[PDB]
């Protein structure tokens, strides 16, 4: 959706 | 990287793979780098020092492949090359090697965020984990030093964090270490970061965040015993990375 960093999805 | 595992893009979201066109139809890898706002991608100097152009690089982000592509790549123009001024090189060390690249799509616009494409966390102010933390760092270096090519799948190993005491010991790096370098080496030196690898991070969790805590910059051999893998300290620029970075 939007950048949350150091977040791997 | 030596040992590690082949990965995919979905693993490592904010890694960037940059590489250099040629005046002959030829594209060339060139070295790794990080997402760190939706425009800015950080990498190592020595990267770009010999041939500073930027108009002849091209960023690729969403990538699991080295020349193959990946469905969900986005490509992207340097718009901005930013090299650090007190960047050096000795026999061994390159000091300040930190770089800045601003990227633009060929619409105008920057990084949108995918299952593949994300960006790191930044660290705060000297704020790093301790030695023995295990970070893992990635890349499309060689597999082996005597390779002449790159691995056509990306790779990711873990590696820890040595102090700098172990590091700037005679038998290792002396004081071409300095405190804005990091070390990282494998308790038996089996897995370690290579040519190829360089501007790419080193990640570790602070705090509760995967943080870009090193960018590979530079090593005697790899996979050496006693010869770790040095890293630019990101936590000591700051200061400079804020100088340079704006808005979204
Ligand atoms: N031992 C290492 N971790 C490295 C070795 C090198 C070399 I040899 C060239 C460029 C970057 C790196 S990192």
């Amino acid at each position: 959706l939007k950048f949350q960093c150091g977040q791997k999805t | 990287i030596i040992g590690g595992e082949f990965t995919t893009i979905e693993n490592q979201p904010w890694f960037a793979a940059i590489y250099r066109r040629h005046r002959g139809g030829s594209v060339t890898y060139v070295c790794g780098g990080s997402l760190m706002s939706p425009c800015w991608v950080i990498s190592a100097t020595h990267c770009f020092i010999d041939y500073p152009k930027k108009e002849d690089y091209i960023v690729y982000l969403g990538r699991s492949r080295l020349n193959s592509n990946t469905q969900g790549e986005m490509k992207f123009e340097v718009e901005n090359l930013i090299l650090h001024k007190d960047y050096s090189a000795d026999t061994l060390a390159h000091h300040n090697d930190i770089a800045l690249l601003k990227i633009r799509s060929k619409e105008g616009r920057c990084a949108q965020p995918s299952r593949t494409i994300q960006t790191i966390c930044l660290p705060s102010m000297y704020n790093d984990p301790q030695f023995g933390t295990s970070c893992e760092i990635t890349g499309f270096g060689k597999e082996a030093s005597t390779d002449y090519l790159y691995p056509e799948q990306l790779k990711m190993t873990v590696v820890k964090l040595i102090s700098h005491r172990e590091c700037q010991q005679p038998h290792y790096y002396g004081s071409e270490v300095t405190t804005k370098m990091l070390c990282a080496a494998d308790p038996q030196w089996k897995t370690d970061s290579c040519q190829g690898d360089s501007g790419g991070p080193l990640v570790c969790s602070l705090q509760g965040r995967m943080t870009l805590t090193g960018i590979v910059s530079w090593g005697r051999g790899c996979a050496l015993k006693d010869k770790p893998g040095v890293y630019t300290r990101v936590s000591h620029f700051l200061p400079w990375i804020r100088s340079h970075t704006k808005e979204e």
